[PDB]
């Protein structure tokens, strides 16, 4: 009782980067809820079996992952959006872990692809509201790269209509963290591929014949675009699936973006207000940066032909 | 007796409940993370021991006000008059929130900020909170300004009187 790490738990499962902002004596309190609140979920399950409020139940992540393979609706929608909102980290990480992104994703597909009515919409972004909760945990985009068509699905559903501006972020932002994820962020040496992952998912729109053209449709979001966070994030995923190690791979994925006007957008952000922000500027200066060094050294394979 | 104070940001929670119980502001805006302490009112022919809840109103404590919610017997669902977003989240985030992990507790819904009600302006008005407090089941829907000290008894009176 003046320890006192017996906190740090508490702090890294609630996501707290500044506990030293914590009186002592309240992080005590803290830890004391804490353990209550650990004996008290484990009270509600085991009764709720027969109760049977199914809202006590499913703060049992695995109840939870298996009871999407049955509904659907928006009551559990809801109920998940205060669920993934506040719960721990571990709680996440428990889900995930025992399928759960697969069959949150199955229902997403379900809203994303449902015939128009009222609740269409609503039952559509809820699916955002609570996806953008289960990706805030790394596990899961680790769990994302390996659903098959899982990417494709997120790129779709950016695509809707029927979201906002800021759906559309959240899911460009847990696609840019995708193409980010080449190894495990906490396995020394698992390779993962979400780099060619993401780059597959963008692939196959061309080729189910969604885009006309590779990145068209992301492209074309990120240009009429007014978040600013959205711009970055956009030039963010850009810049990432350019840099390859292979000038043949790099000469090829930029020409891709130059083909659908790329460079066109960006020198007419540079006479813009947009070079205001240095998040953004650096990532427009890179790209050029990126372009004028390929074609020095494109010259300079030529000259030694 | 156990209360516990919700709200988006800056809604002024920290001030009702310092106005409430010093009685003044802090000048210093300060975020809350956490706070908890008790105060002994005066009400009747007896005093009370009252428990005080401070949460955070920011999302990057999403995972942790959840910690506060045990045992509480009256939960007060703030909002500020002036700023109808924070209106719009009492029955999106708030009510579903405190539902969701203590539905034992009696909602108190306040309304913060009298003082600077506009007329003209889309703010929120009594007659709105009125009718929210009937949709969401609170037991009253109390007005107050922690920097003109108008309703800062009345708040806590009432958190006692739906306990007796
Ligand atoms: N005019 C007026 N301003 C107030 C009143 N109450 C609080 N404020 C102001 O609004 C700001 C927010 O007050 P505060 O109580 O700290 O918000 P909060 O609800 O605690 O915010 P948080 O801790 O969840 S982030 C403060 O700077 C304070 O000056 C009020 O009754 N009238
Ligand atoms: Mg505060």
């Amino acid at each position: 009782e003046v320890v006192q790490q017996k906190f740090a738990i508490v702090a890294k499962e609630m996501k707290i980067d500044n506990p030293e902002l914590i009186t002592i004596p309240n992080q005590w309190k803290l830890v004391q809820e804490y353990e209550k609140k650990q004996k008290k979920d484990i009270r509600i399950q085991l009764n709720a079996q027969k109760t049977g409020n199914w809202r006590n139940a499913i703060t049992d992540p695995k109840y939870l992952a298996d009871l999407l393979k049955t509904r659907d609706d928006m009551d559990l929608l809801n109920e998940m959006v205060v669920v993934f909102r506040s719960s721990s980290v571990s709680f996440i990480k428990t889900f995930v872990s025992v399928g759960g992104l697969a069959n949150l994703m199955a229902i997403y597909k379900k809203k994303i692809e449902a015939e128009n009515s009222n609740t269409a919409i609503d039952e559509e972004r809820k699916c955002c509201e609570v996806l953008r909760y289960v990706f805030a945990e790394e596990d899961a985009t680790v769990a994302l790269i390996e659903i098959d068509g899982g990417v494709e699905l997120l790129l779709k559903g950016m695509n809707s209509k029927r979201i906002t501006p800021d759906n559309q972020l959240d899911i460009l932002l847990e696609i840019t963290l995708t193409s980010s994820m080449v190894e495990h962020p906490s396995q020394e040496g698992l390779y993962l591929g979400g780099d060619v992952c993401v780059m597959n998912a963008f692939s196959n729109l061309v080729s189910e014949g969604v885009d006309m053209k590779k990145f068209l449709s992301f492209f074309s979001l990120f240009s009429k675009s007014k978040s600013e966070k959205f711009k970055h994030a956009s030039l963010v995923l850009i810049n990432n699936l350019i840099d390859q190690p292979e000038l043949e791979h790099r000469m090829d994925v930029r020409n891709s973006f130059i083909e659908i006007g790329l460079v066109n957008e960006l020198e007419n952000m540079k006479n813009t207000e947009w070079m205001k922000i240095d998040k953004i500027k650096d990532s427009i200066n890179d790209f050029f940066d990126s372009w004028e060094e390929d074609k020095k050294e494109v010259e300079s394979r030529f000259d030694d032909l | 007796l156990k209360i516990v104070v919700v709200g988006d940001g800056a809604v002024g929670k920290t001030c009702l409940l310092l106005a409430f119980s010093k009685g003044e502001i802090p000048t210093a805006y300060v975020p809350t993370v956490f706070e908890n302490f008790s105060h002994v009112m005066k009400y009747k022919n007896e005093e009370f021991i009252l428990h005080l809840w401070d949460t955070a109103g920011q999302e990057e404590y999403d995972r942790l006000r959840p910690l506060s919610y045990a045992d509480s017997d009256v939960v007060l669902l703030c909002f500020a008059v002036n700023n109808r977003t924070s209106f719009d989240n009492i029955s999106t985030k708030w009510e579903p929130e405190i539902k969701h992990y203590i539905d034992t507790a009696k909602t108190v819904l306040v309304g913060l900020k009298v003082d600077l009600r506009k007329d003209g302006s889309d703010d929120v008005t009594k007659q709105e909170g009125d009718d929210l407090c009937q949709k969401l089941g609170c037991v009253a829907y109390i007005e107050a300004s922690s920097v003109a000290k108008i309703g800062l008894n009345e708040v806590f009176e009432k958190s006692v009187d739906c306990i007796f």
